[PDB]
């Protein structure tokens, strides 16, 4: 499950 | 292990600007580096007017470039013109036939690349570890170039996933906050999209669904 756990930057 | 040239022809060969030293830097062509004090060592022998001086050199020893005798890693953070010596093949394999290699140890090979303005031996290529998205701990550490394309390092990870033909997969890189940065671009290189050995790169793949697993992550 850690994949979902974490956060996508936006690009700016 | 040939005889050994005269001091002079020796220079020569080593130094000149066709096959030695001073041969400029083309890319994909083999490099290797010598630790500098025995190339400074091998300088002053042939330099020193005696060839039955006690100056000579001895055998080739990169020990000390190398974190250890087990893995034979190179040490980081090494400069050229402080820590090493580049030679082209040629030269390299003239030193080593003359002089020969301490016993068990690898030569230190490199490539040049071509950069957008420079060519340069890529002393440090970068080593990426590839991960599916659903077990980010099952990884296969794979040695790409700082020019190699996004797209190849996705062909790699479909290639040792042995992910099938008709699933689609993406990549993304994890960045030193610990989120994900999406590299939404196959064409530009490992350089361009700034990744560096050790990084994690996970591997996406679209589910069943038609719905991507990254959909679930907070944006």
């Amino acid at each position: 499950g850690e994949f979902y756990k974490l956060k996508i930057r936006t690009p700016r | 292990h040939e005889e050994l040239p005269g001091l002079d022809s020796q220079w020569r060969q080593i130094e000149n600007g066709e096959s030695g030293r001073e041969r400029p830097l083309r890319a994909g062509e083999s490099w290797f580096l010598v630790e500098k004090h025995w190339y400074k060592q091998w300088e002053a022998y042939v330099q020193g007017g005696d060839q039955d001086s006690s100056t000579f050199p001895g055998c080739i020893n990169n020990a000390t470039l190398f974190q250890d005798e087990i893995n034979w890693r190179l040490k980081e953070g090494l400069v050229e013109g402080e820590d090493y010596v580049l030679l082209p093949a040629a030269a390299w394999h003239y030193l080593v036939s003359w002089y020969g290699l301490e016993h068990g140890q690898p030569p230190i090979e490199r490539k040049v690349i071509e950069l957008p303005n420079i060519q340069k031996v890529e002393v440090y290529p970068v080593e990426l570890l590839l991960v599916r998205h659903n077990d980010l701990g099952k990884s296969h550490t794979v040695q790409f170039s700082h020019t190699d394309s996004i797209g190849l390092v996705l062909r790699t990870a479909r290639e040792r996933f042995l992910v099938e033909p008709q699933e689609d997969t993406r990549l993304w890189a994890k960045n030193s906050e610990g989120s994900l940065d999406r590299l939404y671009d196959t064409h530009i290189t490992v350089l361009d999209a700034a990744l560096e050995t050790g990084q994690l790169i996970i591997m996406e793949t679209r589910k069943k669904d038609g719905t991507w697993p990254s959909a679930q992550l907070e944006h």
